[PDB]
């Protein structure tokens, strides 16, 4: 019984594959689009250079 | 010879008992250490991670 209430806090293992999967495809969404632009308008900078 | 094969084959049988309770507490002791593992993931994972990350 102890194993079925012991449970460590949080939703378990399994289910944290896809909350993690979601929360860092999120994070990566929000910012790599964000750095290729920053780049794309940076390396114009440089061609101005 | 017979007292002597009688006290060998009752030794195994009230062996037994104390390697059964050997590997539960083992099995037990298991448990709290992938209780414990589990707990310092997830908070390697959503603490250190996926929130402050």
């Amino acid at each position: 019984l102890h194993m079925k209430t012991s449970l460590p806090p949080g939703l378990p293992t399994q289910e944290l594959l896809q909350i993690q999967a979601s929360q860092e495809k999120q994070q990566k969404e929000n910012l790599g689009q964000a750095l290729k632009r920053l780049e794309k308008l940076l390396k114009q900078a440089l061609e101005r250079i | 010879v017979l007292v002597g094969e009688q006290q060998q084959c009752q030794d195994a049988k009230s062996q037994q008992k104390e390697q059964m309770l050997l590997l539960e507490k083992k099995s037990a002791a298991y448990s709290q250490v992938l209780l414990r593992c589990l707990t310092l993931l997830q908070r390697l994972l959503q603490e250190h991670r996926l929130k402050t990350q």
